[PDB]
RNA sequence: GGAGGGCGCUUACCACUUUGUGAUUCAUGACUGGGGUGAAGUCGUAACAAGGUAACCGUAGGGGAACCUGCGGUUGGAUC
RNA sequence: UACCCGCAGAAGAAGCACCGGCUAACUCCGUGCCAGCAGCCGCGGUAAUACGGAGGGUGCAAGCGUUAAUCGGAAUUACUGGGCGUAAAGCGCACGCAGGCGGUUUGUUAAGUCAGAUGUGAAAUCCCCGGGCUCAACCUGGGAACUGCAUCUGAUACUGGCAAGCUUGAGUCUCGUAGAGGGGGGUAGAAUUCCAGGUGUAGCGGUGAAAUGCGUAGAGAUCUGGAGGAAUACCGGUGGCGAAGGCGGCCCCCUGGACGAAGACUGACGCUCAGGUGCGAAAGCGUGGGGAGCAAACAGGAUUAGAUACCCUGGUAGUCCACGCCGUAAACGAUGUCGACUUGGAGGUUGUGCCCUUGAGGCGUGGCUUCCGGAGCUAACGCGUUAAGUCGACCGCCUGGGGAGUACGGCCGCAAGGUUAAAACUCAAAUGAAUUGACGGGGGCCCGCACAAGCGGUGGAGCAUGUGGUUUAAUUCGAUGCAA
RNA sequence: UUAGCUAGUAGGUGGGGUAACGGCUCACCUAGGCGACGAUCCCUAGCUGGUCUGAGAGGAUGACCAGCCACACUGGAACUGAGACACGGUCCAGACUCCUACGGGAGGCAGCAGUGGGGAAUAUUGCACAAUGGGCGCAAGCCUGAUGCAGCCAUGCCGCGU
């Protein structure tokens, strides 16, 4: 059966084996070509995954500039002292350390305006989850000092992909004195849904995932057997340009909400983010 | 070409293609409407045109025009669909006649009644 | 009584079938691709008419987007 | 029943389309990018001859519109009868079979062609001349036509076949000259860099600022010597050579094409082409080497709320070489080849002669190449004795702009891909050349405190209810560069 | 954008068959036949005398009149007969529509009317054998949805009236 199976690993090497590319788990990517197997020509199977590398599912390529990032961590993380008179002295030192490296791109920076405001509103409906998972931790996993402003001190590990991006941040455990009771580990969600947690932190699903497929959202949050979650997209309307092109992360939400067994709880539309949370029986 | 190029390939002349993909050497046709709704014309004009889509027996699906101040139509019930020709409505390029069969006309009008099936009022 | 005829009997081709096996063909199609047009992104700008701008052909490598780089070629050539 | 006669009686019998420019033929109201026509260009925001309605006019009539099919229009399928530099159009460039086509003198044959005759091409209809239903339509007599095909009988200008000759197109050969024409060996010099001595040590390379690399295990720079690899400066001009692509060091061997020139011989062995064969830069690939520089990916240093665009520092393929495959370009001279005809002048290169080469030149005879220009040709720009002019032979490509030089089905490959080559849908265009003008991160031309300069001011955290901030005891209010 | 097709296919002899010449049907022998002057296959379409468009050359079309071929529920095959492998003959297989006491049988409007369905659309379950034509008969006569007519729709042409 080489025709179809031997021709699985030409084509997925090639992706994880280029620097250029290699921003990826290999089980991500033993996935989303098994997925793919009859999808495109064969004789285009490699040929038109570079499609899913540019038209979608881009920009992770090349990766988010890890030496770039390094390069605004070390050129930040020596700028000023670090004062530390106790030790929670060394979480407000370590704040302002770990703020400017959110906020590079303007999406999780977009997200630091509700560093005092939307880290707290949150638990009010979920608890305080112990047992929480993460799907996009591109540059959200500094939220730590404000989650547990609160007091949630359970297991908060994000999954994000581009593994230069991951490790370039991976390396602030001990580096830049990250908290000692978090652990975070590589993974997508348009691939690898399954587990059990409580709270499903979702910050770059967005439609990407919808992007995949023609109309496929609900079956994540499922997949991962659950009880609760917090969703938000950018309401980045131009004064009404950006109105319809961008008012689509919902609409595709209450009407495919009947039957099941989600529901709804609370919704919010401030800042540059709205925020959803999400109920099951 | 030269002489001698004319008795080996022949001029091949065109397969004449009308404006419409298939008449089945029928002028008109009759079907049947599903749904009723309004689309967009084009971007110069600005007008809310009757843009309704009506299934044919052939199985073909194919929208026409209907025309008129106002139609009392039904989405069960037969549609008589004739040729045209349309450039503010992309993609269309039938019409419908009124006063005849399920579909009635429009009242109270003298110019132009030899369409849309007007009757002559006793003056 | 024979000749021979006829019925039966039976061999030949041969339509209708029947089991496998391919070709062409046909209608929907479970799994789908990209185009397409509606749309629509207060982008010249990561380079704010100074953070100092040729166009294209063939080919190869990088093609979140028209590109950009290597090699060779052409005039059909922003201020100049 | 046709036809004919009599009585009453203008009594029962005219609608529809169009009404901007095509394409003959208009006023107002309602509505105000809203409601509506539609074939094309389009029309519709308090004045619509483009909508609806009233009136009027025009087309036409027992019929007026719309829609569908074919043809003309459409020279928009060109044998009659158009193009191929730039609009969509000549294959990257040649050799050639089956085809097409092929000069001159004489003779034969009579297939093609031409003429005459016979047979035949059934009727209606088309065509011409007449008659008959009151007339017309319809029907009918006679004649003609059916462009075609075949047989017999003739003529012999051209074509073709057979036989016999000539030379004006010229093949080949003898005697010469010019060339980076192509390929296989060898040799020389300069330069970069690496590998060895002597001498000389905190600087070197490199970017308008910074840094990485390279250095105290002898860097950079300089001299000498050696190894390895690649390219041939000045000479070098759009010169020469080849069908095209392409190739510039002296230089050995092998060998091809083109051209000049006084004399012989052989007597159109001639032009062109599908499929096929061969050649075809660069890039890329397979099987083996070389590897000093440069240089696609990749990564160090800059840089910025993101330069894998450009700058700087290195390097794996590749470039080089032997043996193969693929056959892709602005492979452009945007021009297929061959032959013939055609007012001329002014610059290079390369042969053979005359003349006093005594003034190293005039006056003749060829090939190749550049520029200008008249007639003529073409929309225009231009070409214009190398044709894109005037004739002829042969072949290829293109029938609107996108989709698309794509997909599928064959062929050609170990790959990357190429060749032959669509059907739907979308749109009223698209593309070209000459103008008029705007404009340009404007310079050669050009006038003025155009920026100054030379006796002097305005510019005052006060105020003149005219006034550049807070003001509702400001607002019942003007006007915002002697260019609002 | 279908490149080779064909082993009773090509050719000679003999035998046999048909009203006649023939691999139409066999044996034997032979290795040829066709084909870029387009073999086969696929798709589509009746052809001709004409009509329509056009000044012609052409293109398109094949209805009505007429020549010829093919077909007769769907396949195959055969007999009677001078001429047919037979449209209202027959036998048989399959499908469909009926009858029946479950052994089973019969029939064909792609004839004129008419019905159901499909389709933007095309007729009356009519009259007469007077003439014409055909079959039978010595003649007379009869048969003849062929023909000759009527009714219906302005489909087209032409004329007249309002
Ligand atoms: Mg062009
Ligand atoms: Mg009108
Ligand atoms: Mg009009
Ligand atoms: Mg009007
Ligand atoms: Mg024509
Ligand atoms: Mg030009
Ligand atoms: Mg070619
Ligand atoms: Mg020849
Ligand atoms: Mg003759
Ligand atoms: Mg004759
Ligand atoms: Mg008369
Ligand atoms: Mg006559
Ligand atoms: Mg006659
Ligand atoms: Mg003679
Ligand atoms: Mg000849
Ligand atoms: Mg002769
Ligand atoms: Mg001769
Ligand atoms: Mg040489
Ligand atoms: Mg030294
Ligand atoms: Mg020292
Ligand atoms: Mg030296
Ligand atoms: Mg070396
Ligand atoms: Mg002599
Ligand atoms: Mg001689
Ligand atoms: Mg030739
Ligand atoms: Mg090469
Ligand atoms: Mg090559
Ligand atoms: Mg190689
Ligand atoms: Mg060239
Ligand atoms: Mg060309
Ligand atoms: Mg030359
Ligand atoms: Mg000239
Ligand atoms: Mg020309
Ligand atoms: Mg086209
Ligand atoms: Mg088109
Ligand atoms: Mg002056
Ligand atoms: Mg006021
Ligand atoms: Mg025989
Ligand atoms: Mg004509
Ligand atoms: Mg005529
Ligand atoms: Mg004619
Ligand atoms: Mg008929
Ligand atoms: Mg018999
Ligand atoms: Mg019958
Ligand atoms: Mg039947
Ligand atoms: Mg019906
Ligand atoms: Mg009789
Ligand atoms: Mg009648």
């Amino acid at each position: 059966m080489k025709t179809n199976d031997n021709y699985i690993e030409e084509v997925t090497a090639k992706v994880l084996t280029s620097g250029k590319y290699s921003t990826l788990y290999p089980p991500t990517v033993r996935r989303v070509t098994e997925r793919l197997f009859d999808r495109y020509p064969p004789k285009q199977l490699e040929k038109e995954v570079r499609k899913k590398l540019h038209q979608a599912y881009g920009a992770y390529i090349g990766g988010i500039d890890g030496k770039r990032l390094e390069k605004k961590i070390e050129k930040i993380i020596h700028e000023i002292p670090n004062p530390t008179t106790d030790e929670a002295t060394r979480t407000e030192w370590e704040k302002e350390i770990c703020l400017k490296i959110l906020n590079l791109h303007t999406s999780t920076n977009e997200r630091t305006v509700a560093y005092d405001e939307l880290y707290q509103k949150i638990f009010e409906v979920t608890g305080v989850p112990t047992s929480i998972t993460d799907a996009g931790c591109a540059l959200n996993p500094f939220s730590f000092p404000f989650f547990t402003e609160a007091g949630m001190l359970g297991q908060y590990i994000g999954f994000d992909l581009d593994k230069g991006m991951i490790e370039a941040i991976e390396h602030s455990l001990r580096t830049l004195n990250a908290p000692e009771g978090i652990v975070v580990k590589q993974g997508d969600i348009l691939s690898d849904p399954s587990g059990e947690s409580d709270l499903l932190l979702m910050f770059k699903l967005y439609t990407l995932l919808d992007r995949q497929e023609e109309a496929s959202g609900l079956k994540i949050l499922q997949e991962w057997k659950y009880k609760n979650a917090v969703i938000s997209f950018p309401i980045k309307t131009i004064s009404g340009r950006d109105v319809g092109m961008e008012e689509n992360y919902t609409v595709k939400f209450e009407n495919d909400l009947v039957g099941s067994d989600l529901r709804i709880m609370q919704k919010l539309k401030l800042g540059n983010e709205m925020y959803f949370i999400v109920s099951r029986l | 070409a030269t002489v001698n190029q004319l008795v080996r390939k022949p001029r091949a002349r065109k397969v004449a293609k009308s404006n419409v993909p298939a008449l089945e050497a029928c002028p008109q046709k009759r079907g049947v409407c599903t749904r009723v709704y309004t689309t967009t014309p084009k971007k110069p004009n600005s007008a809310l045109r009757k843009v309704c889509r009506v299934r044919l027996t052939n199985g073909f699906e194919v929208t026409s025009y209907i025309g008129g101040e106002g139609h009392n139509l039904q989405e069960h019930s037969v549609i008589l669909i004739r040729g045209g020709r349309v450039k503010d409505l992309p993609g269309v390029r039938y019409h419908t006649v009124r006063g005849a069969l399920d579909c009635s006309g429009v009242k109270d009008r003298k110019q132009a009644r030899s369409k849309y099936g007007v009757k002559r009022p006793k003056a």
